[PDB]
RNA sequence: UGAAAAGAACCCCGGGAGGGGAGUGAAAUAGAGCCUGAAACCGUGGGCUUACAAGCAGUCACGGCCCCAAGGGGUUGUGGCG
RNA sequence: UUAAGCCCAGCGCCGAAGCUGCGGGUCUGGGGGAUGACCCCAGGCGGUAGGGGAGCGUUCCCGAUGCCGAUGAAGGCCGACC
């Protein structure tokens, strides 16, 4: 019984095609340019979506910080007014509130300050 | 509509006549004519041919009247090429192709208002 | 077959783009007294010819 | 109104009717309901009060017509001669509907 | 899920000259205006920020000495020589730029901050013939 | 090739070759080195996109344009990482 | 340039794929346990040469004097579905 190679291959092949489908030149029509490329793409998704969780962490303290600046005071020093204070809150995230009704804020601020008095 | 011709297996590489031929893509027959009888090319005695059929048939065969019709789309696709060998200094031999092509051209109505 | 040499298979890119500069031009034809067909510009064609040069034949 | 619960590790802010994914709970049938913990009143003319962590006993109404989602994804590790493409992730989706606040 | 994504802006100038300071002290403070870096709704791939404008240029002081201590390379013509400047040189000869170099090496290198380097508008002044809205910073 | 030559009469373009109609056939993208006809490779048309910007060509993120709508596809202008 | 340098003190942020949080996966250990392999608990899970364990496909035979099959097989070309 001889096994010939017959279907298989080709299949095997048109996957990864396309998987590369849009990329530049060979490397989105070689069987095997292809290949290499969704290598890199390989990690480079897997090491990014690591990336972009700290990617807006650092997106976020800009705005507080350069939000919470306007009020006469640091990001730091602000924090660090809510750590000593109590607030398992306002998720670096949820400093949403800085743009998104600012009067929100405001009282966080104030509060802040509070606890440096 | 819209008349064809399609003149395959010509011997001329396509290369070589896509030139004369996006020289008459989309335009009134009248002009093309004139064009190519004015062109200087060998593709021209080519796609003149074939460009002056697809008129013929556009009449005779889809009565569409040769006044209004001009240049619809015309195209070349490469034919099977013919290998030949030639004699290289010092024994080489190499294959020369002698490509071939497929000239394809449709006529089509201007317009009507 | 020797010294200098490709050192790589031009991108199909790089191709059509060295063409750019390819495309033919059409030639440049006018109007022609007598007959209202074409001639290149300061050019006797056959068919009417000329005036007090000859040409092809009339009457 | 405002809100802002946490959930799942993760804190969102919801408002009167809506919400997304959340994570997997043990809220088994689609048609029910539970109350997440709340962080911030909301400041419209019904309040406008956080504090330390907001235990004010009130907290959120949230139903939710779910079911496990999930999602594409492919985690292809690759290093050098090592492949492990052995990875398709689509994770636990649980959708549900904030009610009232 | 969240967002947090600002719409179609309008520049807000800012006129702006403390020649009694060193450039750079000053310089910076102005880079970080150029790139809304302190208005709270950012957005670093969008290029929105104030369109600082410093008159009244040089008179800047600048800490130690920089009489020809201070030297502006800058330049490599290309067949042998790399033309050096020193400071006194630009401030007689044209100053304005001694501050803009300033700020370009601030601002980050990619065609933004190119395009943020476009912002800024220093003259040797004072007088900014070119405002309709100066709104002068402290 | 097709079950079978029924393998394309006749008219038209063309010196021919090739074609366009016509006609045979279940089928002619079954028309003759003719079943099916993959890939590389060459084209035509359309959509998004590019002429101040520096790259293993991708990935993450927002924003815009194009076909169905608390979603998706296609493309990609900046930005981040490589 | 009374610093964005150096030395001596203080407080606070930032920050990794480290550690927590929430969810899913897998392998060992111990018990549940009306065994049902169906759930808890506790730990582990970077990896070349290697060693071990599970699986997926290709051709062929038994199953076949069978069952699908023109109300369309095989192969091909698409797809954001499962």
């Amino acid at each position: 019984p001889r096994a010939k190679t017959g279907v298989v291959r080709r299949r095997k092949h048109k996957k990864i095609l396309k998987l590369a489908k849009g990329y530049w030149g060979l490397r989105s029509k070689s069987f095997r340019k292809a290949r290499e490329t969704l290598f890199a793409a390989g990690n480079y998704a897997y090491a990014h979506r690591k990336r972009r969780k700290r990617d807006f962490r650092r997106l976020w303290i800009v705005r507080i910080n350069a939000a919470c600046r306007q009020h006469g005071l640091n990001y730091s020093t602000f924090i660090h007014g809510l750590k000593k204070a109590g607030i398992e809150v306002d998720r670096k995230n949820l400093a949403d509130l800085a743009v998104r009704e600012p009067q929100v804020f405001a009282e966080l601020v104030e509060r802040a300050k509070a606890a440096q008095g | 509509m819209e008349a064809k011709a399609i003149a395959r297996y010509v011997r001329i590489s396509p290369r070589k006549v896509r030139l004369v031929v996006d020289l008459i893509r989309g335009k009134s027959l009248e002009e093309a004519r004139n064009i190519l009888r004015y062109t200087n090319k060998r593709g021209a005695y080519f796609v003149a041919k074939v460009l002056e059929s697809a008129a013929a048939n556009a009449v005779n065969n889809h009565d569409m009247l040769e006044d209004r019709l001009y240049v619809k789309a015309a195209y070349v696709d490469e034919g099977p090429a013919l290998k030949r060998v030639l004699p290289r200094a010092r024994g080489r031999a190499d294959i020369i192709k002698k490509r071939t092509s497929h000239i394809t051209v449709i006529l089509g109505e201007k317009h009507g208002k | 077959a020797k010294h200098p040499v490709p050192k790589k298979k031009t991108s199909k890119a790089r191709r059509d783009a060295r063409r750019s500069h390819h495309a033919l031009t059409p030639p440049t034809l006018v109007p022609c007294p007598e007959c209202k067909a074409m001639k290149p510009p300061h050019t006797v064609c056959p068919e009417c010819g000329y005036y007090a040069g000859r040409k092809v034949l009339e009457v | 109104m405002f809100a802002i619960v946490k959930t799942g590790g993760k804190q969102y802010r919801v408002e009167p009717g809506l919400k997304l994914r959340v994570e997997k709970l043990d809220a088994e049938p689609g048609a029910t309901v539970e109350l997440p913990v709340l962080l911030l009143g909301g400041e419209k003319t019904v309040v406008g009060t956080p504090v330390v962590e907001g235990a004010s006993v009130v907290a959120e109404v949230l139903g939710h017509g779910r079911g496990k989602k999930i999602l594409v994804s492919k985690f292809k590790a690759k290093v050098q001669y090592r492949r492990k493409k052995g990875h398709r992730q689509p994770y636990t989706e649980l959708l549900i509907k904030e009610i009232r606040g | 899920m969240k967002t947090y994504v600002p719409k179609q802006v309008e520049p807000r100038w800012v006129l702006i000259d403390a020649e009694g300071k060193t450039l750079g002290r000053l310089a910076t403070k102005i880079a970080t205006l150029l790139r809304g870096k302190h208005r709270p709704d950012w957005t670093p791939n969008v290029a929105m920020g104030d369109f600082v404008v410093v008159v009244n240029a040089d008179k800047i002081r600048v800490t130690g000495k920089k009489l020809e201590q201070k030297i502006y390379t800058r330049y490599s013509g290309y067949p042998g020589g790399l033309k050096k400047i020193p400071l006194e040189k630009m401030l007689a000869t044209h100053p304005e730029r001694v501050l803009e170099h300033a700020v370009k090496g601030m601002l980050p290198k990619g065609p933004l901050g190119r395009r943020l380097f476009k912002r800024l508008k220093v003259y040797a002044g004072p007088d900014h013939p070119h405002q309709a809205q100066r709104p002068e910073k402290l």
